[PDB]
């Protein structure tokens, strides 16, 4: 759920 | 006095705007009115200037339209989604650049990000737009509003109601400094579906909206009340979305010609 989302933000 | 920490807060977010997007309203501004000495964008206005222009829009995906099944419409429509997902990924930047967001409940996070980033990218298209068209990749090109009417339904309905709101918003005459406080007062919305925390959002915007009202009466000190009209617009801005999602809607259905990258899958998936 909101995958790229989570990466985009965990980068 | 206070008033000192709101001054810091819009600088740091104007610095961090300004570090996060590639092309702001002043330089867009600028190129609108040949009042550079840059190469002038290529005017996109017809089936055969795209063509001409295809490859300096950066709008060419895998082949090019001439050795490609794709219709021009499609095309188009394909080619605005690799600017969105871009604009969506700059804005994230800058969000987590905003004091506080990154303390957020990640869910959180991801909810203010879902229901913000196209209000964010609708306030940013208007820096790039005239009554005329818009400025495209970066300001190398510009597709004219009539152009973009005249593609065959539903796709001549996607930008029209963009260019209307652009108009409108483009009387306020808001700058740079401005438009970085704005983005970050929407990004941090109290009243987002699915939010588990509201109270840490509102402390945040709170602040924001003060530095706002601040930069307001500083940088138009001949200007009274935006900041009211400023934050109607924002209301607007949910409509433009709403309107926006409805179109989605209607091309999921009457074309399979097409699928939605992942990233605007993730965001349009349980919205309005």
């Amino acid at each position: 759920r909101h995958k790229i989302l989570h990466r985009l933000l965990q980068e | 006095p206070e008033s000192a920490d709101l001054r810091a807060l819009a600088k740091h977010l104007y610095d961090s705007y300004i570090k996060s997007f590639p092309l702001t309203k002043a330089k867009a501004r600028a190129i609108l009115t040949g009042k550079t000495t840059d190469k002038s964008p290529f005017v996109i206005y017809d089936m055969n200037s795209l063509m001409m222009g295809e490859d300096k829009i950066k709008f060419k995906h895998i082949t090019p339209l001439q050795e490609q099944s794709k219709e021009v419409a499609i095309r188009i429509f394909q080619g605005y989604q690799f600017r969105s997902v871009e604009a969506v990924q700059e804005i994230t930047e800058y969000a987590k650049s905003i004091p506080g967001f990154v303390n957020l409940d990640l869910n959180d996070q991801v909810t203010l990000l879902k229901y913000g980033v196209h209000e964010i990218i609708y306030t940013m298209l208007a820096s790039l737009m005239n009554k005329d068209g818009v400025l495209i990749s970066e300001g190398q090109g510009f597709m004219t509003r009539e152009f973009l009417k005249s593609l065959r339904k539903p796709f001549g309905d996607f930008m029209e109601p963009k260019f209307e709101f652009a108009v409108k918003f483009n009387a306020l005459e808001l700058d740079d400094s401005d438009l970085a406080i704005f983005i970050a007062v929407i990004i941090l919305s109290g009243d987002r579906p699915g939010l588990l925390n509201v109270k840490p959002i509102e402390d945040i915007q709170d602040n924001l909206l003060q530095a706002l009202e601040l930069q307001l009466k500083l940088n138009h000190p001949e200007s009274s009340q935006l900041f009211a009209k400023l934050l109607q617009k924002m209301t607007d801005l949910r409509q433009i979305v709403t309107e926006h999602v409805q179109l989605l809607q209607v091309i999921k259905k009457t074309e399979t010609d097409m699928s939605l990258h992942p990233l605007l899958q993730e965001i349009y998936k349980d919205l309005y």
